């Protein structure tokens, strides 16, 4: 079974590939410069802090996904035991 | 002719439900314990901002942040990934099940709608009184 | 009608008087029974967009005359269904969390020493036969563990 690696190759390298432009794509929509710089002194103030809780907003969310997921890894452990358990091959 | 084995039962019952009891009194321990860590994981990763003097500083800062932004986002973005990913991987197990044994307990992508609960109090508001759960009602006396 | 039935010989006057309350606000003009745009403007009202598509299969889900409308009656039927639904959920759920929280351990299962010490971590008073019975009786397929299947059934019934 080697006529299969170019298959390999192909299909890796695809896949990859065309995710990796959607995480730009996507990634850059979220994101607006910073064009605001020196329009203002107490701009800054009242700006540096919008982007702040932007990054807590995002940092929250991070964490959420995260915990997501663990909790989510845990369902899987269990629904592979199911999975299992209710083989019986008789 | 095991007459008294009726107790036996009984016992497994009044253990299970002395069980499920203790439960969900862990259940929301744990639950509230896990956000104190969220709050403090956030406590160091974002303390308090406290905005400095303002020349370079308040400059300075906001590009630190705004760069951080495109940091954490990512990294975010990485983690929904992950995540669809995952839910992905559990659907397919959630699948392996059916087809090998039909519809079972505890889906774990549940499609749900809107409680009737949830409906008739956002419809009635004040005047929504019934605990509805299952207990029906025979007259009382 | 037979499920007209039933349905509103599981609820209550209370329910009824109440799903009625309710059914009616659905109901604009006061004829009868909810339409396919009687229905969008609640559902709106209750935070959703449902499409002529979707309002249609949510109406004649329990349109029993084929009129393409929903009465006070087909309406408690449906409220039944859900009824039933939620409540179904809520179970699982909590079955779900509390076997995560015996599980204790990741394995997905639930070992006698577990259950040994989740019970004694109650109140009540045990000795260990009291534990190796529970786990024979709950223990079907006999592997020495709990799945989360078994535990589902164990559970069947307490609370
Ligand atoms: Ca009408
Ligand atoms: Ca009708
Ligand atoms: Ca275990
Ligand atoms: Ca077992």
């Amino acid at each position: 079974s080697y006529s299969s690696y170019l298959a390999k190759a192909d299909q890796k390298r695809g896949k990859k590939q065309t995710a990796r432009e959607t995480k730009k794509k996507v990634l850059a929509e979220r994101r607006k410069p910073l064009n605001i710089d020196h329009l203002n002194e107490d701009k800054l103030r009242d700006k540096a802090k919008e982007l702040w809780d932007w990054l807590y907003q995002l940092q929250t969310e991070k964490y959420d996904f995260a915990e997501q997921i663990k909790r989510k890894k845990y369902e899987i452990v269990t629904l592979r035991n199911r999975i299992d358990q209710a083989q019986k091959h008789s | 002719e095991e007459k008294k084995r009726r107790a036996a039962t009984a016992r497994r019952q009044h253990l299970k439900s002395a069980m499920l009891q203790l439960a969900v009194t862990e259940i929301e321990k744990e639950a509230a314990a896990k956000e104190v860590e969220k709050q403090n994981y956030l406590a160091e990763h974002s303390p308090p901002l406290s905005l400095p003097g303002s020349m370079q500083e308040l400059q300075e800062l906001s590009k630190k942040l705004h760069a951080k932004i495109d940091s954490v986002d990512e990294e975010r973005y990485d983690t929904e990934v992950k995540l669809q990913k995952t839910n992905k991987e559990l659907e397919d197990l959630s699948q392996k099940l059916f087809d090998l044994r039909g519809k079972f307990k505890r889906p774990p992508l549940r499609r749900v709608r809107m409680s009737a609960d949830a409906m008739l109090r956002a419809l009635l508001g004040s005047k929504h009184k019934v605990n509805m759960d299952l207990r029906a009602n025979l007259k009382q006396v | 009608t037979d499920q007209q039935a039933e349905a509103r010989a599981f609820l209550s006057e209370e329910m009824i008087a109440e799903f009625k309350a309710a059914f009616d606000m659905f109901d604009a003009d006061g004829g009868g029974d909810i339409s396919t745009k009687e229905l969008g403007t609640v559902m709106r009202m209750l935070g959703q967009n449902p499409t002529k598509e979707e309002l249609d299969a949510i109406i004649e889900e329990v349109d029993e005359d084929g009129s393409g409308t929903i009465d006070f009656e087909e309406f408690l039927v449906m409220m039944v269904r859900q009824m039933k639904e939620d409540a179904k959920g809520k179970s699982e759920e909590e079955l779900a969390n509390c076997f995560r929280i015996f599980d204790k351990n990741a394995d997905g299962f639930i070992d006698i020493e577990e259950l040994g010490e989740i019970l004694r971590a109650t109140g009540e008073h045990v000795t260990e036969e009291d534990i190796e019975d529970l786990m024979k009786d709950s223990d079907k397929n006999n592997d020495g563990r709990i799945d989360f299947d078994e535990f589902l059934k164990m559970m069947e019934g307490v609370q």
